[PDB]
């Protein structure tokens, strides 16, 4: 953020910093009777968040790769042909 | 790490079948893909490990009926016969 020539990096690599300190913003929500018991079942899921993740979304791309290749698609960019064949 | 050395390379593999259905779309035996001939004698020839791995020494169409119990087995070798079906289009 103070390197001039690099905001566009600073763009991008500080709004991840939202969302793990959203991490923590719920870490001291583990307080109510209803939440509290019962955010402790996603403590018994944090390690099975990279599981069912590393499951379906790999299970995605089963689909993602098979979806582009019967038809002719033909949109292409520099990062954008990702787009049109996996962001798609 | 002889398991996870198996996976990426059948992970892998995969993405290489991947890179030869998009841009290599030739009526050729071209540079990328004469290595997926030497892929499927690969593993197809790992069976050829099992068969000669743990006989009764007379029996060769009685040990194959196991293979032939398996259903997973046979999506191998359907793999392979599709392949066939595959490769000569």
């Amino acid at each position: 953020r103070l390197i001039p020539a690099t905001l566009y990096p600073g763009r991008v690599i500080l709004s991840l910093d939202f969302i793990l300190f959203c991490l923590r913003l719920m870490h001291i929500f583990t307080i109510s009777k209803t939440l509290g018991p019962k955010i402790i079942i996603v403590k018994r899921m944090m390690k099975d968040v990279f599981f069912f993740l590393f499951l379906l979304a790999v299970w995605v791309v089963s689909f993602g790769v098979a979806k582009q290749a019967i038809l002719i698609h033909n949109e292409r960019r520099v990062d954008w042909l990702f787009r049109g064949a996996v962001y798609h | 790490v002889v398991f996870h050395l198996n996976i990426l390379s059948y992970f892998a593999f995969l993405c290489l079948f991947a890179y030869v259905l998009m841009v290599d779309f030739q009526p050729v035996p071209s540079w990328c893909e004469c290595a997926i001939y030497l892929w499927l004698f690969s593993l197809v020839c790992e069976e050829m490990r099992q068969l000669f791995y743990d006989p009764d020494e007379c029996g060769l169409m009685k040990k194959a009926a196991l293979y032939f119990s398996d259903f997973w087995n046979k999506l191998d070798v359907g793999a392979i016969l599709l392949f066939v079906a595959g490769l000569t289009c």
